[PDB]
RNA sequence: GGAGGUCAACAUCAAGAACUGUGGGCCUUUGCCUAUAGAACUUAUAACGAACAUGGUUCUUGCCUUUUACCAGAAC
């Protein structure tokens, strides 16, 4: 079945929201002070035992924002648990698919030396000629006579 | 300019082409090739 | 041509119809502005 | 297992109709590398090309409406919005350029691929382009602010082809390392792999109804169901490949373009291949230049558009005489795959 | 200048100084112009150094 | 005829392009050698032809522009025409200038028809204070 | 050391990195707005297409018949 | 401008930095993607796996074929599978028309004299003379046949 | 004045704005044979009406 | 309570020549017709500024060995 209506208007919803959170971050990161125009207690810790409130501290707008930000380089472990069985389905073919070796009159990138012959028509004329020269010939000897 | 130039009048236009055509003939396309595009032609008579 | 032969319109194309500026998709202004 | 084979001598599929060649449009100066047709008025192609133009043809008459130039190196791909009046085209100079039709000019440049970009598609309900190419990741571009919101990391190879769909598995992509992933975006990770094909997976398409996706391969053209990432069918195809493209249809025809220059149509349900065609290459061409680099069906389902390495478009028509009269094709002898 | 307008930006409405003078770190007073000229020379200078 | 016009301009494009950094007097000496060949072969005819006079003005300005950028400047006040026109001896380039002139400009529209005859002049090249400069065409006797 | 490449750079290698925050120009806001869709003459001695290719074309042979001359 | 200068004095320059195609570094790119897009096809005509050495060496056949095409050498490789040879001919025709087409376009940029760079001129004389000779030898051969 | 590429005598000069005027057929309509030159048609007319 | 502030926040500022609310009737909430009330600010040699800068992309030119930096017209 292609999948209904009040389904695609769900998946559409939870996606679209998620993107707006992304975009609104990356706008409100950076340094156009005027890109931001384009757009909780939140700790129960332990059991909350001591309650809490989580209060952002207004910067000093001169100092860098993101004191820890930097441009560094990482390599990541590509770590997975599970395997992906790759599950698919030399006599006559190597006739076909044998490829020679390259010997090129121009480049010789290692300096290799090679037997010359790796470095190094059927038709006749058209009687247009035969007729041409013999006609010229005939008129010639006529004339001289 | 238009005045100083050669004016296009059916008669003279067709002298021009006439002559040129005759002389298109006289030489075979084996030796040379004589295209209209290359030629120019000018006429002198009552109008021009 | 005969390469296809009869049903086949063999048509070679250059230049343009629909001169470049022309909108290729119509715009929509629902109201009629007389001003 | 013989069970399986007895069953396949019953159902005896779905008579469909032949096809033939209505029209040939020359006019490009390179190969013709993608075609994409209006989701609305069916008046016009838009045709990628290897001379870096993109010419907009007229469906009915075959005349040339316009040329949109504006790329440096060859254009691999094009897409045309439904909702928006836009046109994203993408080329190999690494650039994904929005267009706007109303004025016929460029508008937004999306940016950040490391290297050439072989495929775009335009998600249906969200306003997002998706793109990918030799970098081996699929970026999801938000459209108005040009940020690449999300990057789907992934395969181990160039990515040939990307498709979008409205519910989950949202984005589906296939790649010369011979898989096809089914992506779950927000999670940000693969929801399923389908590993079967044997070498690069070079084409795909989405059934416009049935909610499944035909995935070609080199020489064997499978289908797959979404949701589960099933198998579903296996189209009877000896080695005719290399398969450049698939196109599904509203009537469950399937198209497949060869590089040997052979059009191969199928039933979708079955696997039965009911017609083959040598595509008369061209006037002065070189026998290698018979091939087929793209396909699509207009919105009616009755007309076929393909480009070909001999610098031309051909449009194929579905011949109505047919029925059974003397219609039938190759006559259904399912074999042991 | 008259053939090509610009047509400004509603919402420009968040000025720099308003945003700035709101914090802990800035303070306000009066002072002779010339003097403030000089303080700006010291400033500009120490920065570039 | 226009063929030989665009040949001339082809040439001067040639001096310009083809000189890596050729110093100065070499450039100028090439200028002379070219131009003199032209004014000398077509003596009379050059009188009539608008676009050729146009090309003269351009080309020559372009050369002087070369020597100029050779330092760094297009500034006109630095290079009064003494600099370019004093003979080699006095330490100038000695280039023979027939750009200057004043160039007959009359009302193109009709001059596509009648041959309306000169009604106006357009200043070819300039100066700051003027003086004037003699031009070759005046020192070469015409063919007739 | 001049070598034909055998590969290309995974975008992923990039993707792991931390950002920078440099601000380009082409990213500054533009087109913030989407758009939605609803006698003598006898004397003389003489008595009475598209080829897919280039170098065999008729144009190209005109061209080379002009310029290279 | 300065905002950047100082985020780079703190956070260091960016490591990835893609770059773009451009005027200068064009051909190398065009080449580079061409080669890659042979290697797909030729990797899929071969029966199975055998790749690396077979591959590289086949590309060497590519270059050699091109620079034959220029010099007008008829280029027959002694023994080698038909289809492969088809592929090479297909592409090299494609690159060919890229070349000739650009030669026309540029020549007709110079004849106007409108901002053609320096070397572009010298080059384009190269591409011309080559093309002119090919026309020559053609014209003779057909004068034989 | 701009848009027509004209110049009021004391006026500011600008660029053509519709630069290609040079295309023209050789066509009899406005020709000389058939026109009367009586008063010249200075610019200011062309900017006035 | 009145006057003020080189004080703050939140709304709104370019269009069928154009705003909003309410009643009644119709289709079936939008919407249509009709009745009624109030309407700051901005507009006709048209507009928030009887003022005047910069940037991006895409084209046409001009400098013209190439990139910044640029020449002067247009569109977005």
């Amino acid at each position: 079945p292609l999948p209904t209506k009040a389904e695609i208007q769900e998946c559409t919803a939870r996606t679209k929201s998620y993107i707006q959170r992304l975009v609104n971050a990356k706008l409100a990161n950076s340094n156009n002070r005027a890109s931001s125009r384009y757009v909780a207690p939140a700790n129960l810790l332990l059991n909350n035992s001591h309650h809490i409130e989580v209060v952002s501290k207004q910067m000093d707008p001169l100092l860098p924002r993101f004191v820890g930000k930097k441009a560094r380089k990482v390599v990541a472990p590509t770590e997975n648990d599970e395997v992906v069985p790759v599950l698919h389905m030399g006599e006559a073919d190597p006739n076909e698919w044998k490829i020679p070796a390259a010997v090129s009159n121009w480049k010789n990138p290692n300096g290799y030396t090679v037997a010359l012959e790796r470095r190094v028509e059927n038709n006749t004329i058209n009687d247009g000629f035969m007729k041409l020269s013999e006609a010229l010939e005939n008129a010639d000897k006529k004339a001289r006579q | 300019p238009k005045d100083s130039r050669m004016r296009l009048i059916r008669q003279d236009v067709n002298l021009g082409r006439a002559v040129f055509w005759e002389i298109q003939s006289r030489v075979p396309t084996s030796l040379t090739s004589i295209k209209w595009e290359n030629a120019f032609v000018s006429v002198y008579s009552k109008n021009n | 041509e005969h390469p296809y032969g009869k049903e086949v319109e063999v048509l070679m194309e250059t230049k343009n119809t629909q001169s470049p500026q022309t909108p290729l998709v119509e715009p929509v202004t629902e109201r009629t502005k007389l001003q | 297992i013989v069970n399986r084979y007895e069953k396949l001598l019953s159902q005896r599929p779905e008579w469909h109709a032949p096809w033939k060649l209505s029209r040939v449009i020359n006019g490009h100066l390179g190969w013709v590398r993608c075609v994409a047709i209006d989701p609305v008025d069916n008046e016009w192609f838009i045709t990628g090309s290897n001379d870096t133009t993109m010419k907009v043809w007229d469906l009915a008459t075959g005349k040339l409406k316009t040329t949109l130039a504006g790329h440096v190196m060859t254009v691999r791909d094009v897409a045309v919005s439904d909702r928006h009046p836009y046109l994203f085209s993408v080329s190999e100079d690494k650039t994904v350029k929005c267009w706007d039709l109303e004025k016929n000019q460029i508008i937004r440049d999306y940016y950040g691929h490391l290297s050439g970009v072989r495929t775009v598609s335009i998600h249906p309900t969200l306003d997002l382009i998706a793109t990918a190419g030799r970098d081996s990741v699929i970026k999801l571009w938000d459209m108005r602010t040009r940020i690449p919101v999300i990057t789907l990391v992934g395969h181990k190879g160039p990515i040939n082809q990307v498709q979008c769909t409205p519910v989950d598995p949202q984005v589906v992509s296939s790649s010369t390392d011979a898989t096809v992933r089914l992506w779950d975006v927000v999670a940000g990770k693969t929801m399923k792999v389908l590993t079967h094909h044997k070498r690069s997976v070079r084409a795909t398409a989405l059934h416009p109804k049935e909610f499944s996706v035909a995935s070609a391969c080199t020489d064997d053209i499978r289908s797959w169901g979404l949701a589960e990432g099933s198998l579903l069918t296996n189209f009877e195809s000896e080695k005719t490949g290399i398969i450049n493209t698939l196109s599904i249809n509203q009537d469950d025809v399937l198209f497949a373009g060869g590089d040997n220059g052979v059009l191969s149509f199928y039933d979708y349900k079955s696997g039965h291949k009911y017609q083959s065609l040598a595509t008369r290459e061209m006037v002065g061409s070189l026998e290698g230049e018979r091939s087929v680099l793209c396909s699509t069906f207009d919105k009616t389902g009755l007309r076929l558009i393909t480009g070909e390495a001999d610098k031309s478009i051909k449009i194929w028509k579905q011949d109505e005489t047919a029925t059974k009269e003397s219609e039938p094709g190759l006559a259904w002898n399912p074999n042991l795959s | 200048n008259e053939l090509h307008p610009t047509l400004p930006t509603n919402h420009n409405k968040t000025k720099l100084l308003k945003s700035l003078k709101n914090t802990k770190y800035f303070q306000q007073t009066t002072i002779d112009w010339v003097e403030a000229g000089l303080q700006l020379c010291r400033q500009g200078h120490n920065m570039l150094n | 005829s226009e063929e030989e016009i665009k040949k001339f301009d082809s040439r001067i494009r040639g001096i310009l392009m083809a000189s890596g950094s050729t110093t100065f007097t070499k450039v100028a000496a090439k200028w002379n050698t070219s131009l003199i060949s032209l004014f000398t072969y077509f003596r009379e005819a050059i009188v009539a032809t608008e676009p050729l006079l146009d090309i003269l003005v351009k080309g020559e300005t372009r050369i002087q522009n070369r020597v100029k950028l050779g330092l760094n400047s297009k500034m006109p006040t630095r290079f009064p025409p003494a600099v370019f026109y004093t003979p080699k001896e006095l330490g100038g380039l000695g280039m023979i200038s027939a750009s200057h002139i004043l160039i007959p400009a009359s009302d193109l529209s009709w001059s596509k028809q009648t041959d309306t005859g000169i009604t106006h002049f357009r200043a070819g090249m300039t100066h700051e204070d003027e003086k004037l400069i003699p031009t070759i065409f005046r020192y070469i006797t015409t063919w007739e | 050391s001049h070598r034909p490449q055998l590969e290309a750079r995974s975008g992923a290698k990039a993707a792991a990195y931390t950002p920078t925050g440099i601000e380009h120009a082409r990213l500054l806001p533009g087109h913030t707005t989407l758009k939605y869709r609803k006698s003598w003459r006898k004397g003389t001695a003489f008595g009475r297409g598209y080829i897919n290719d280039m170098t065999k074309s008729e144009y190209h042979q005109e061209f080379l018949h002009k310029h290279v001359r | 401008y300065i905002g950047n200068l100082i985020t780079r004095q703190f956070e260091g320059r960016s490591n990835e930095i893609v770059k773009t195609t451009t005027k200068q570094r064009l051909d190398a790119y065009y080449d580079l993607e061409l080669r890659n897009s042979v290697m797909d096809d030729i990797l899929e005509m071969m029966p199975e796996s055998i790749r690396q050495k077979k591959a590289r060496t086949i590309l060497q056949h590519l270059s050699e074929a091109w620079r034959c095409w220029k010099a007008n050498i008829p280029w027959d490789v002694p023994g080698m599978p038909a289809p492969i040879k088809k592929i090479i001919e297909r592409y090299i025709k494609s690159k060919a028309d890229a070349w000739v087409s650009a030669a026309h376009y540029n020549r007709e940029r110079i004849k106007r004299g409108a901002h053609v760079e320096k070397t572009m001129v010298k080059k384009n004389l190269g591409r011309l003379t080559r093309l002119w000779i090919k026309n020559e030898q053609e014209r003779q051969r057909q004068i034989q046949k | 004045g701009k848009a027509l590429n004209n110049a009021i005598p004391g006026g500011p000069k600008f660029e053509p704005l519709y630069p290609r005027e040079e295309e023209e057929d050789y066509n009899e309509f406005n020709s000389i044979d058939r026109v009367i030159f009586r008063v010249p048609i200075r610019s200011e007319y062309k900017v006035a009406f």
